[PDB]
């Protein structure tokens, strides 16, 4: 057991991985709803180009 | 190969949920027996200055 409570970094961990976790989950309910595994610039940037193209 | 890799990728890097879960558990208790053995071990110096006023 150490004591402490000014600073908890289990809490600061998990919430480093919470973060990340349901951002690409946030990616995600929306190439379901719009049917496109491409939608914006940031995810494929080359992939963007040849579908529009295409 | 891309199915076995990822199979690969798991018991290496992946944990388990099983044994993992019962070792957090067992620190978890073990870190409150340690919390509270020393509760009663700071009364022990006081009862022992107690002899004398």
């Amino acid at each position: 057991m150490a004591v402490n409570v000014n600073t908890n970094v289990s809490a600061m961990t998990a919430q480093r991985y919470l973060t990340s976790a349901t951002n690409a989950q946030q990616s995600s309910m929306e190439r379901l709803s719009s049917g496109y595994k491409i939608n914006s610039a940031k995810d494929d940037a080359a992939g963007l180009q040849i579908s529009n193209r295409l | 190969i891309n199915e076995n890799v990822n199979a690969s990728k798991s018991r290496i890097k992946d944990t388990d949920f099983a044994k993992e879960t019962t070792a957090l558990t067992k620190a978890q208790i073990l870190s409150q027996a340690s919390s509270s053995v020393l509760a009663q071990a700071k009364q022990a110096p006081n009862s022992a200055l107690a002899l004398l006023g």
